[PDB]
């Protein structure tokens, strides 16, 4: 926010009573230029993990898994995947009125294009590798044989994947459709994502608002005051619109300091989930989706993550006597 | 640029980095008028100098209508003496305009002027003349002892004394009808407690200047959104349009380019306005075409430096701005073509857009980082995001590592804050 | 707790690599963990197999996986390569051979046989 | 909170006043609003596992 031009517009009148508040305009500006450089730390945390842009080999001979809806898609300049596109035609005001009124939209160091280049070597990295490039450099493993590791890992004994291989590859292709399914027509799972963007331009659209009103001078017209009266008259009701668009304006960083506190706490979140989900394989009971965790792929949406989380549920039980 | 970071930061060195230190804006290149083209003076001679002044509860009006008004006129005259406006500054009635103007003229007492105001009460503002609490005007009165007086007492001026309730703003009340003062009812004739609700003024020329005869005049100014009438003298400047200006449309003060408008306004509508109050669009009021109001463009000015220990060089970043505006903040020797970058973080200038790419020193936005290397200069460049690398995956190969190394990692974190009272 | 009372099994939480242990450092209003990982290196190529298949049963290992230096099978731990002989010890059977997508005929190595021959 | 109630009591002189402040009070309302909606979450997430 371009502090004087929201309370002020032009006016060096008002810009000159603005300057008896002493540093309150600087203050608002750094704690909104420290939010936007904490947006940037966020998405570094999450995505730019991987210290290496890993490529998938140009054949997918993965036993029988199928991570075409996964994995990037040549077919546009993006080089999204097709979750990812369909993750970015769903997330995605004013901003005319806001850009003439001081408030303004910074882009991302990250553009989506590095994000997407991002989840690709995250991708790559996990069913070319398994975890070990997290740990270290991507080791090559056989995808079939990385999955028999993860079968141990949730105390599956391995020989259940390689007996079963045919199947549990034609059960995670049969998921990963139903995520496409699922996230083309659903109404709720990115409640988080949208939640965000609607209050952030809520609390824009709100701000303009706020420029209407006014706050008991003359006029909200800050110019209309100053073709109607001269220094001594007007800077009673400069001083009245300077109130109240400086409380509005410190109203909107304080809020939005708040928000990026949660975002914040998201992020690590994010972050802790790409390290022991992606780059893992978590024994953490939850965190990596519900049943046991066989492993999760990460795929960016817009100013979020989504992770793609594999796990192997236990079915059609039998009851038997134990001793 | 780097004196500018100096200042803002209030510091003598500057760190390595991005910093906000100006908004840059675009500078009015004239100041536009435009009145309606008007020849016609306004009879302001006619309110202030008849020879019979209304009585204040039977309170003249007359509207004054499509002229021209020299109102400092009016105010520098010594004649008044009192001349008290109220939502406006007489000085700044020279250059308003308003869809009318009512003249409202009558004598009272010398002591009763005070009454003539917003918000006032007293046997005047309450049961003959009452301005609304929110009055846009000028109050003009002077001592007519010389005018409105006579020996033996001049009986033509009268006030009501009683009332029934206190009147509305601006209503008038002409009404004959004998008042009840009394607990009983008065039949319509007088008697005990039921007084005549009129009396007159003594103004004997002998009496004090609390009882002198003083004639008033109330200008109140209708500021409507609808066309103006009346107008200060000054003269309309022919239109300029896509240059950035100052204008003045009826007494709207701003400042923007003024583009031709496709929006459709319909024949009544004068002023177009944005999602918050200010003006988005104007009527011209003498060719009465639509033009739109948008602001001469501005930003935020980041200025990119290394340390001032490394260098005192500097990049600028016109935040959101096209290399096709910025001006060749307050300095004017930046926006030399030999460094000029258009950047969807702005346009960057005095940094070399290199073909390599690096990891990120100085991050400026849209992928796009900023770093002092060599015959050291500001680069800008796409940032790096890490080695490209290819897994060499196989059905049936597998890599294990033959050896390890130990590693130790410093992970710092905060724990507390200093504790303040 | 997890890193320095602990050994951690999460992959980043306490620093790149396998966490070994951590140690505590005071800093001015902060910790300071010095996490110690194993980070593993020099990795080489082998050809590997889900399974032997020996006198029509299909071997699985253990622990480790099933490499080959292009003449012979051994079995090695998954993070570091130390090859052992592949034997009925450190192998399991599950199932015979027709079921495994890749499995690969190598003899297993029974310890008793010998023992037995030897006696 | 009723913002208005708060504020203001009954009294419409007041009430007139306090629409001058613009949308105040319906921030207020709708981040208490969205505090409220977040314990009823807050608690799903814990229990209704
Ligand atoms: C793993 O091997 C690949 C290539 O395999 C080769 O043939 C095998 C049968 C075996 O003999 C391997 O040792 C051979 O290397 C290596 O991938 C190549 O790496 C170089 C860079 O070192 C690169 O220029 C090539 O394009 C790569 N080829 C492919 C197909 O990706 C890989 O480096 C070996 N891994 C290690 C740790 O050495
Ligand atoms: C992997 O799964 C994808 C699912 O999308 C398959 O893609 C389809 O392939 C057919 C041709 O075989 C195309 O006509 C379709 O248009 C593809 N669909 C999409 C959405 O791209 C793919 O064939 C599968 N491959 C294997 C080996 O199973
Ligand atoms: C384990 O569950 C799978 C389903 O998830 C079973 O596979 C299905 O079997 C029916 C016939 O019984 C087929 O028509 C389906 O096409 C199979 N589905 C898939 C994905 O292959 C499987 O039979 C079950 N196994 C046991 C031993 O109960
Ligand atoms: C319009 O007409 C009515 C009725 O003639 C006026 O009513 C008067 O209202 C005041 C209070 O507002 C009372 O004290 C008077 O006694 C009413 N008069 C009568 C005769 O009942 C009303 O004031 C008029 N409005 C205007 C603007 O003239
Ligand atoms: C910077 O300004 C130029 C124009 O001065 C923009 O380029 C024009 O864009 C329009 C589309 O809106 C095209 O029809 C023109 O042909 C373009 N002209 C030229 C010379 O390229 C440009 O898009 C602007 N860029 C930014 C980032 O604002
Ligand atoms: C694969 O490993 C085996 C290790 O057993 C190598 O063969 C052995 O070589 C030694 C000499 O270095 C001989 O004394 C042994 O008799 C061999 N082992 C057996 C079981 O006969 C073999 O050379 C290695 N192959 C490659 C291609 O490296
Ligand atoms: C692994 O060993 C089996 C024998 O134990 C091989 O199977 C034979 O393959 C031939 C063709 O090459 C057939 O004519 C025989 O009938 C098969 N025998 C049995 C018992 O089925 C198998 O080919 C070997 N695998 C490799 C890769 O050499
Ligand atoms: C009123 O009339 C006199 C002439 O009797 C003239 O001198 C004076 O200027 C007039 N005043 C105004 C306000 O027109
Ligand atoms: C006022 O001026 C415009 C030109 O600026 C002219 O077109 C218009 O006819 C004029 N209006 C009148 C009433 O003469
Ligand atoms: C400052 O610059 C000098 C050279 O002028 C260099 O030797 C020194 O290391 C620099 N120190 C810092 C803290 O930048
Ligand atoms: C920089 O890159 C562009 C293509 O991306 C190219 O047109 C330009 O000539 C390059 N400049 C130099 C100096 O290599
Ligand atoms: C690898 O591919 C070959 C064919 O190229 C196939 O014969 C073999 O079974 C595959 N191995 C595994 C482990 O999938």
């Amino acid at each position: 926010v371009d502090c004087t031009m929201y309370i002020c517009g032009d006016s060096t009148e008002c810009s000159n009573l603005l300057l008896q508040y002493g540093s309150f305009c600087t203050q608002l500006n750094r704690a909104l230029t420290g939010i936007a450089v904490e947006q940037d730390k966020n998405t570094q945390e999450v995505f730019a993990q991987v210290k290496q842009i890993y490529k998938t080999p140009p054949i997918k001979d993965f036993g029988g898994f199928n991570f075409s809806q996964i994995l990037p898609d040549p077919s546009k300049p993006s080089k999204r995947s097709f979750i990812e596109d369909l993750l970015f035609n769903k997330v995605t005001d004013l901003i005319c009125a806001q850009k003439f009124n001081g408030l303004t939209v910074l882009p991302p160091l990250l553009t989506d294009e590095m994000i997407a280049q991002y989840t690709s070597a995250l991708l790559a990295g996990t069913i070319t590798s398994g975890w070990t490039f997290g740990a270290g450099a991507a080791l090559q493993i056989p995808f079939a044989m990385q999955m028999a590791y993860r079968f141990n890992g949730i105390g599956v004994t391995q020989n259940v994947l390689y007996e079963n291989q045919k199947l549990i590859a034609n059960q995670f292709n049969s998921a990963i459709g139903k995520i496409q399914d699922s996230l083309s027509s659903t109404a709720s799972a990115l409640g988080k994502l949208q939640n965000v963007v609607n209050q952030n331009a809520q609390a824009l659209n709100t701000l303009v608002k706020q420029l209407s009103s006014n706050f008991g001078a003359i006029s909200s017209v800050l110019n209309d005051i100053l073709s109607r009266l001269d220094k001594v008259e007007a800077e009673v009701q400069i001083d009245r619109l300077i109130t109240g668009r400086l409380q509005s304006l410190q109203t909107y960083v304080t809020q939005q300091l708040i928000r990026a506190a949660e975002i914040r706490a998201s992020a690590n979140l994010a972050a802790t989930k790409m390290s022991e989900c992606v780059l893992g394989q978590s024994k953490r009971v939850d965190f990596c989706g519900k049943g046991y965790h066989l492993m999760s792929f990460p795929q960016s949406a817009p100013h979020g993550v989504v992770f793609l989380h594999v796990t192997y549920v236990p079915a059609q039980e039998k009851n038997f006597t134990t001793a | 640029p780097l004196s500018e970071t100096k200042c803002t930061l209030k510091s003598f060195t500057v760190e390595k980095g991005i910093y906000q230190t100006s908004n840059f804006r675009v500078q009015p290149t004239e100041s536009i008028v435009r009145f309606p083209n008007i020849t016609n003076l306004c009879p302001f001679g006619e309110v202030f100098n008849a020879t019979k002044f209304a009585s204040v509860y039977a309170w003249n009006r007359k509207r004054i209508s499509n002229c021209v008004a020299d109102y400092s006129v009016l105010y520098n005259s010594a004649s008044f003496s009192t001349f008290k406006c109220y939502g406006v500054s007489p000085t700044k009635l020279n250059d308003l305009c308003f869809t009318n103007v009512y003249a409202d003229s009558f004598v009272i007492r010398g002591d009763e002027v005070r009454q003539i105001a917003p918000g006032q009460t007293g046997n005047i503002a309450d049961y003959n003349y009452k301005l609304p609490d929110d009055f846009t005007g000028c109050v003009i009165a002077w001592n007519s002892n010389n005018l409105d007086s006579k020996v033996g007492g001049n009986y033509n001026y009268l006030y009501r004394l009683f009332r029934k309730s206190n009147l509305k703003p601006f209503e008038r009340d002409i009404s004959t009808e004998i008042y009840q003062a009394g607990s009983t009812p008065c039949n319509g004739v007088k008697g005990f407690n039921c007084y005549f609700p009129l009396q007159s003024y003594g103004f004997q020329p002998t009496y004090g200047v609390g009882y002198q005869p003083y004639r008033v005049v109330v200008l109140s100014f209708e500021l409507l959104h609808a066309p103006a009438t009346v107008c200060g003298p000054k003269k309309s400047t022919n239109l300029v349009k896509n240059k950035c200006v100052n204008f003045n449309f009826n007494g709207l003060t701003g400042t923007g380019v003024l583009t031709e408008s496709n929006k459709k306004f319909l024949p009544f509508q004068q002023f177009g306005r944005d999602i918050a109050d200010t003006t988005d669009a104007v009527r011209d009021p003498q060719t009465l075409e639509i033009l739109d109001i948008t602001p001469c463009s501005f930003g935020g000015v980041s200025v990119i430096t290394p340390g001032t220990n490394t260098s005192n060089q500097v990049a600028v970043l016109y935040q959101g701005v096209n290399c096709t505006e910025v001006p060749v903040p307050t300095w004017r020797v930046y926006s030399t073509g030999s460094n000029v970058f258009q950047t969807r973080a702005g346009c960057l200038i005095g940094a070399e857009h290199v073909n390599n790419s690096y990891e990120c020193d100085i991050p400026i936005g849209a992928g796009i980082c900023a770093s002092y290397q060599t015959s050291q200069s500001i680069i800008a460049y796409t940032m790096s995001l890490g080695a490209e690398n290819s897994v060499a995956y196989s059905n049936n190969s597998i890599a294990i590592p033959t050896n390890f190394t130990i590693s130790v990692t410093t992970e710092i974190l905060p724990v507390s804050m200093t504790k303040t009272s | 707790s997890e890193c320095v009372l602990g050994q951690s099994k999460r992959v980043d939480f306490c620093g790149k690599g396998y966490h070994l242990m951590s140690f505590p450092q005071s800093a001015p209003h902060g910790v300071v963990f010095l996490h110690v990982t194993y980070v593993p290196a020099q990795e080489k190529n082998f050809t590997t197999a889900p399974a032997i298949c020996h006198d029509g049963k299909a071997h699985f290992p253990r622990e480790g996986v099933f490499v080959s230096n292009g003449t012979h099978w051994f079995v090695t731990q998954r993070n570091f390569y130390e090859p052992q002989i592949i034997t009925t010890d450190n192998t399991f059977v599950s199932g015979n051979c027709d079921v495994v997508i890749g499995i690969v005929n190598n003899t297993v190595y029974d310890p008793l046989q010998p023992e037995l021959d030897s006696f």
